[PDB]
RNA sequence: CCCCCGCCGUUAGUUGCCAGCGGUUCGGCCGGGCACUCUAACGGGACUGCCCGCGAAAGCGGGAGGAAGGAGGGGACGACGUCUGGUCAGCAUGGCCCUUACGGCCUGGGCGACACACGUGCUACAAUGCCCACUACAAAGCGAUGCCACCCGGCAACGGGGAGCUAAUCGCAAAAAGGUGGGCCCAGUUCGGAUUGGGGUCUGCAACCCGACCCCAUGAAGCCGGAAUCGCUAGUAAUCGCGGAUCAGCC
RNA sequence: GUGAGGUUUU
C-alpha cells in the first residue's frame, strides 16, 4: 500500500527490519508482503592506495546502499506501531513515504 | 571526425551543439 | 560551367565547387542553393546555363574584394599595434600567438625544424 | 606553514576559484569528496582502522 | 506463447513468443526486414527451427530488452532453443549430431589498471 | 566572445577614472587586464602593471571593442638556440 | 612456451548461405569493425558479383580455389648463413591463411572513381584467376624442387 | 573459503505482459494475476565420477552430457627476499638552520616561455571515408538550485519558466556504422586539417595571455615511411557509444 | 652428420 525507504547498512541488517515488521505483522490482523528490490547504489571511488609513490595499479572501493520497500496490505493502528515500536538501530536508517 | 571544427560527433567530443546546427 | 568566384575546382557538386570560392564555405554554399533551388546533390556542370552566370551577382554584394581581406589578415596585424604592442612581435618572431607551447606540439607557424646546431 | 593552514583558508571565502577543498586533520587538498571530506591518503590510514565504515575492499 | 526460453546474451532481458501459427517470422509491430533490416546476420533468424524441418509455421516475435543487436539474433538462435520446451525437451536426436550445444556465454572482457581499453596499455620505455 | 556586460574589477573600476572629476596628471597606477581598460577618459596615459613590472599603457585612438589582454610583455625572448640537446 | 593445442578460433556457424571460407575474407575486407559496409559489397551489390562474370554469383571463386592459393615460402631467417627455407612441407591452413590475408589489396591499394569498379576490382581478378599470386607460385613456389645445393639445415 | 559471468523450481512480485479473453488512448494503458521479465536476496547445482586403450604407479587419448567440462571462463589474489630504488610533494618521528623569519600579508604574472628530439593520448591518406532525409535496438554511474523531454525566443552559441525526481520508469542520451539515401567520380580533392582578428550567448567576481570553441573567417601538413620495432591467441585488436572526480566551463 | 663479422667496462 504505503511506501517505506528502507536504507540499511547489511543486508541482513536490514532484514532485521525487512523480515521482521512482515513477521511481526503476518500474524494479527492488516497482513504484509515481502520487500522487492531497490537498486544497490554501489558507488566507485577508484583511487591510489599510496599518498606520493603510487603512479598506477590503484585498489577497488564501493559503496554499497542496500535499499528496499515493504508492501503492507493494509495499514492500522497496529501495523504503524510495528513500525515504530520495534527497533534494532545498529543497521537502519530508514523513513516513510506518503 | 572529432577533432574538426564542425562534424556529427565534433559537437559531440568538443561538449554543445552549432548555430547551425542546433540540439532538434 | 563558370562560378562566382576565380579558381574553378572543374565540374563538381555545387556543394563541393561553389563551396572553396574565397566569401564562400559551407554555410554559405550550403544556405546559398537552399534559397534559389538548386538541389544540392547537383553538379555545377549539370547545373542551367542561365544559373551559371546569374548565382554570381549574390556573392558580390556585401564582402570585400578577393585579396583585400586577405591583405586585412596582414593588416589587422599592423593596427593592432597602433603604439608597437608586445602582441606584434608575438606575431613577426614565427610562432602561433594565442598562447601554445612551442617546444613540443604547435609546430605550424614555426619552420618545421629548421635551425639547431648543438 | 603546516599547522595552521587551516586556520589560514578561515576567513571570508570570496568566490569559486582556488577552492578551499582541503583535507580536515592534515594539510592535503588533494582527491577531496563530497561524501567523505577526508582525502585518498586519509581514508588508506583512517578508514581502514574500521573508523569509516561503509567503503570496504570490493576486488571482484 | 510464453515459453520457458530467455537467452542473455548483452544483458537483454529476452521474452520470447511465439506459438503453431501461419507466418514464417514477425518482430514487434514491423515484419523482419524492417527492424531487423541492417545487419546481415538477420536475414536467416530460425535456425534451430528450420534445422530441424520445423520452419515456418511459428509466430516467433519477441520482447527482448537490453544492448545491442546481433544478440537478439543469438537470443532467437539461443533463446528459441530454450524455447523449444514446448516441442517436448526429451527430443536428443534434433540438437545433438549439429554442432549446437554449445551456449552462447562469450562476453566482452572487462578493464582493469594502468590501461586504455581493456588489455590495451602503455609501453616499455628503457628511459 | 565578450558579452552585455564589460567586467571591470570592483578593485579598479572607478579608482582608474579620477581623471574626470576635476583633471590631473597623465598616471594611474592599475593591476589588472583581464578586466576591461576604462572607456571613460581617453587620450592619457594609464599605469599599469604590464606582465614583468608597472609600466603604463598609452592609447592613440584605434581601440573600438579591441580587447587590452594583447598588452603583456614578461617573456623577455631574446631569440633561439642555447639548448644543448640530448638530455 | 607453445607445447598446446589451439582454441575455438573457428569462428561461429552461419546463416546467410554457410560459407565461413569467404565470410572471413568479408572479416579480411573490414576495418575498424565495421560492418554493412564490407558485407555489401559481396552480398547487397547485385550488379557486380554476377552480370560480368558471366554466371554464379555466390561461387565466383572456383577459379579462385584451384591455382591460386600461396602456400610455400620461408618462415624466418638470423644471420643464418644461407640456408634458403622455402620447401618447408607446408599446411593446408597455412595455405589457405596466405591466400585470406595476401588476396586483400588488390582493390584498396588500386583505386577508381566508381563505387561500382573499386569495389570489384578483385572480383574480376578472382573469376578469371590472376593477380599477384599467380606468378609468385611460379616466382617463389618453384625454386625448390628441381636441383641440388641450398642448405642440410632444418629443424 | 570472496565475488562477476552463462545460469533455475523456490524467486519480493511498483519492471509488471491484453502472453488467457479480458476493455481502454490500443504504452497491461486500467479496478484482481505472477504463467512469461531484471535489479538482490539463494540453496541445489557433475566429478574424466563410468567405460574401453597406453601404466607395477593417479599422468591416462575419446564417448556419454549439461549452464559449461576434464582446470566451466576471464577475473578476484600477490611467497621468504632483492634494489643502503624512492616518499617529508600526506601523516608522526631523529636531525641542519630558519622563529623581526624559505612563514603570513594584496592580486597581476608563471608552471601552457621557443629554433630542437625520443617514445606516450585524438588520429584523415578518401566512393571501403564523408558536412549530408532520419530515428532507433541503452550496458551503469549520474542528477532537486541540478538533470532539464515536451513549448518555446530558436540562422543560436544559449536568456526566463514549467513538466518528473529529497532519488531504478517519469529523464538523463544519441546508444554508432542501423538509411531499403540522393550524391561528393582515379583528383593532394567537402577525405582531411590547425594557427587566425572582429561581432553575437555565458555557467561564472571574471575568461583573456589561462571559457567550452558556437554558425562564421579560413582550411598549411598528409597517398601508409627507413636501420626492425612493439599493445595484441577467438569475444583479442580496431573506429564507433555512455557517465563520474575534485566538478562553472573544462586545460 | 652442426652452429660466431662479434665486443668493450659504469
Ligand atoms: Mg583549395
Ligand atoms: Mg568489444
Ligand atoms: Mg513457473
Ligand atoms: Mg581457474
Ligand atoms: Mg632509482
Ligand atoms: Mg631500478
Ligand atoms: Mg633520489
Ligand atoms: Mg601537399
Ligand atoms: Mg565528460
Ligand atoms: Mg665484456
Ligand atoms: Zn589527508
Amino acid at each position: 500500500k504505503i511506501r517505506i525507504k528502507l536504507r540499511g547498512f547489511d543486508h541482513k541488517t536490514l532484514d532485521a527490519s525487512a523480515q521482521k515488521i512482515v513477521e511481526a505483522a503476518r500474524r494479527s490482523g492488516a497482513q504484509v508482503s515481502g520487500p522487492i528490490p531497490l537498486p544497490t547504489r554501489v558507488r566507485r571511488f577508484t583511487v591510489i592506495r599510496g599518498p606520493f609513490k603510487h603512479k598506477d595499479s590503484r585498489e577497488h572501493f564501493e559503496l554499497r546502499t542496500h535499499n528496499r520497500l515493504v508492501d503492507i496490505i493494509n495499514p492500522n493502528r497496529k501495523t504503524i506501531e510495528q513500525l515504530m515500536t520495534l527497533d534494532l538501530p545498529t543497521g537502519v536508517e530508514i523513513e516513510i513515504k506518503t | 571526425g572529432k577533432g574538426d571544427r564542425r562534424t556529427r560527433r565534433g559537437k559531440i567530443w568538443r561538449g554543445t551543439y552549432g548555430k547551425y546546427r542546433p540540439r532538434k | 560551367a563558370r562560378i562566382a568566384g576565380v579558381e574553378i575546382p572543374r565540374n563538381k557538386r555545387v556543394d563541393v565547387a561553389l563551396t572553396y570560392i574565397y566569401g564562400i564555405g559551407k554555410a554559405r554554399a550550403k544556405e546559398a542553393l537552399e534559397k534559389t533551388g538548386i538541389n544540392p546533390a547537383t553538379r555545377v556542370k549539370d547545373l542551367t546555363e542561365a544559373e551559371v552566370v546569374r548565382l554570381r551577382e549574390y556573392v558580390e554584394n556585401t564582402w570585400k574584394l578577393e585579396g583585400e581581406l586577405r591583405a586585412e589578415v596582414a593588416a589587422n596585424i599592423k593596427r593592432l599595434m597602433d603604439i608597437g604592442c608586445y602582441r606584434g612581435l608575438r606575431h613577426r618572431r614565427g610562432l602561433p600567438v594565442r598562447g601554445q607551447r612551442t617546444r613540443t606540439n604547435a609546430r605550424t607557424r614555426k619552420g618545421p625544424r629548421k635551425t639547431v646546431a648543438g | 606553514a603546516r599547522k595552521a593552514l587551516i586556520e589560514k583558508a578561515k576567513r571570508t571565502p570570496k568566490f569559486k576559484v582556488r577552492a578551499y577543498t582541503r583535507c580536515v586533520r592534515c594539510g592535503r587538498a588533494r582527491s577531496v569528496y563530497r561524501f567523505f571530506g577526508l582525502c585518498r591518503i586519509c581514508l588508506r590510514e583512517l578508514a581502514h582502522k574500521g573508523q569509516l565504515p561503509g567503503v570496504r575492499k570490493a576486488s571482484w | 506463447e510464453q515459453y520457458y526460453g530467455t537467452g542473455r546474451r548483452k544483458e537483454a532481458v529476452a521474452r520470447v513468443f511465439l506459438r503453431p501459427g501461419n507466418g514464417k517470422v514477425t518482430v514487434n509491430g514491423q515484419d523482419f526486414n524492417e527492424y531487423f533490416q541492417g545487419l546481415v546476420r538477420a536475414v536467416a533468424a530460425l535456425e534451430p527451427l528450420r534445422a530441424v524441418d520445423a520452419l515456418g509455421h511459428f509466430d516467433a516475435y519477441i520482447t527482448v530488452r537490453g544492448g545491442g543487436k546481433s544478440g537478439q539474433i543469438d537470443a532467437i538462435k539461443l533463446g528459441i532453443a530454450r524455447a523449444l520446451v514446448q516441442y517436448n525437451p526429451d527430443y536428443r536426436a534434433k540438437l545433438k549430431p549439429l554442432g549446437f550445444l554449445t551456449r552462447d556465454a562469450r562476453v566482452v572482457e572487462r578493464k582493469k589498471y594502468g590501461k586504455h581499453k581493456a588489455r590495451r596499455a602503455p609501453q616499455y620505455s628503457k628511459r | 566572445s565578450l558579452k552585455k556586460g564589460v567586467f571591470v574589477d570592483d578593485h579598479l573600476l572607478e579608482k582608474v577614472l579620477e581623471l574626470n572629476a576635476k583633471g590631473e596628471k597623465r598616471l594611474i597606477k592599475t593591476w589588472s587586464r583581464r578586466s576591461t581598460i576604462v572607456p571613460e577618459m581617453v587620450g592619457h596615459t594609464i599605469a599599469v602593471y604590464n606582465g614583468k613590472q608597472h609600466v603604463p599603457v598609452y592609447i592613440t585612438e584605434n581601440m573600438v571593442g579591441h580587447k587590452l589582454g594583447e598588452f603583456a610583455p614578461t617573456r623577455t625572448y631574446r631569440g633561439h638556440g642555447k639548448e644543448a640537446k640530448a638530455t | 612456451a607453445r607445447r598446446r593445442r589451439a582454441e575455438v578460433r573457428q569462428l561461429q556457424p552461419d546463416l546467410v548461405y554457410g560459407d565461413v571460407l569467404v565470410t572471413a575474407f568479408i572479416n579480411k575486407i573490414m576495418r575498424d569493425g565495421k560492418k554493412n559496409l564490407a558485407a555489401r559489397i559481396f552480398y547487397d551489390a547485385c550488379k557486380i558479383i554476377q552480370e560480368k562474370t558471366g554466371q554464379e554469383p555466390l561461387k565466383v571463386f572456383k577459379q579462385a580455389v584451384e591455382n591460386v592459393k600461396p602456400r610455400m615460402e620461408v618462415r624466418s631467417r638470423r644471420v643464418g648463413g644461407a640456408n634458403y627455407q622455402v620447401p618447408m612441407e607446408v599446411s593446408p591452413r597455412r595455405q589457405q591463411s596466405l591466400a585470406l590475408r595476401w588476396l586483400v589489396q588488390a582493390a584498396n591499394q588500386r583505386p577508381e572513381r566508381r563505387a561500382a569498379v573499386r569495389i570489384a576490382h578483385e572480383l574480376m581478378d578472382a573469376a578469371e584467376g590472376k593477380g599477384g599470386a599467380v606468378k609468385k607460385k611460379e616466382d617463389v613456389e618453384r625454386m625448390a624442387e628441381a636441383n641440388r645445393a641450398y642448405a642440410h639445415y632444418r629443424w
